[PDB]
């Protein structure tokens, strides 16, 4: 599963926060991620 | 030891306080002289104060 940030949510980095994404298929439980992330540490950074 | 128990000191924060609402508000007469404080230092990270 790959997110691609437009112009508006790229706008400035996560930091101090928490991200939460939900995929929600049509039959089945969704699965929640949630992460706090800390400053980025690398050009990828593993966050959770 | 002594019999001091209090259950509540708890009663301001400054965490609530933003810099604009102490820096330049206190301030000292050095003779003619008066200068304005800055107490609440602040600096910048990732579009954060
Ligand atoms: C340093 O502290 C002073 C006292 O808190 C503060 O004076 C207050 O200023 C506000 C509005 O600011 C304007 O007018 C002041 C002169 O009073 C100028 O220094 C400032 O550049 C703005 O033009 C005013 O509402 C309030 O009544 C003032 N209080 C007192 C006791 O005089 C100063 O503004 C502040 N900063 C500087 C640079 O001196
Ligand atoms: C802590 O808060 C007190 C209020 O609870 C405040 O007392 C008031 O002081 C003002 C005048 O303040 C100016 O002048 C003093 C010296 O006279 C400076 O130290 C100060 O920085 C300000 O520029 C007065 O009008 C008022 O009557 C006082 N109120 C009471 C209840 O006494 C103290 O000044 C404040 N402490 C500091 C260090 O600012």
């Amino acid at each position: 599963v790959m997110i691609l940030f437009g112009p508006g949510e790229a706008t400035n980095v996560f930091q101090y926060e928490t991200v939460t994404i939900q995929i929600t298929p049509n039959i089945g439980s969704p699965l929640t991620i949630s992460q706090y992330i800390y400053q980025p540490d690398g050009k990828v950074t593993v966050i959770g | 030891s002594r019999g001091v128990s209090l259950s509540n000191i708890y009663q301001f924060s400054l965490l609530s306080v933003l810099p604009s609402q102490v820096n330049n508000k206190v301030q000292v007469k050095l003779g003619t002289s008066i200068i304005n404080l800055t107490l609440a230092f602040s600096s910048n990270s990732a579009g954060q104060t």
